[PDB]
């Protein structure tokens, strides 16, 4: 609301790059943690079997 | 593919309003360039 199309565009581009970096770091770190969880889940299924 | 040469006049000030998104009364009501503009702007001198 405070900004007009041109610099609203550039600032929102900086902010969406920042949020994309944050969400991509979240997704990649959660993929790593999901690989850890999947290794633990394969271990759990191995113990179950 | 195709070339359109827009032609109009504006004061010495508010010439920066001839730009994609740049606000102003002329840009708000008279002539608004698209945000994804592609071309050259030539504000060649007309004091005469």
């Amino acid at each position: 609301s405070r900004l007009d199309p041109p610099e609203a565009e550039v600032q929102i581009d900086r902010l969406i790059t920042g949020r994309l970096q944050s969400l991509q770091t979240y997704v990649t770190q959660q993929l790593i943690r999901a690989a850890e969880i999947r290794a633990s889940a394969n271990l759990a299924a191995t113990k179950m079997s | 593919t195709n070339v359109y040469a827009d032609s109009f006049v504006i004061r010495g000030d508010e010439v920066r309003q001839i730009a994609p998104g740049q606000t102003g009364k002329i840009a708000d009501y008279n002539y608004k360039l698209p945000d994804d503009f592609t071309g050259c702007v030539i504000a060649w001198n007309s004091n005469n």
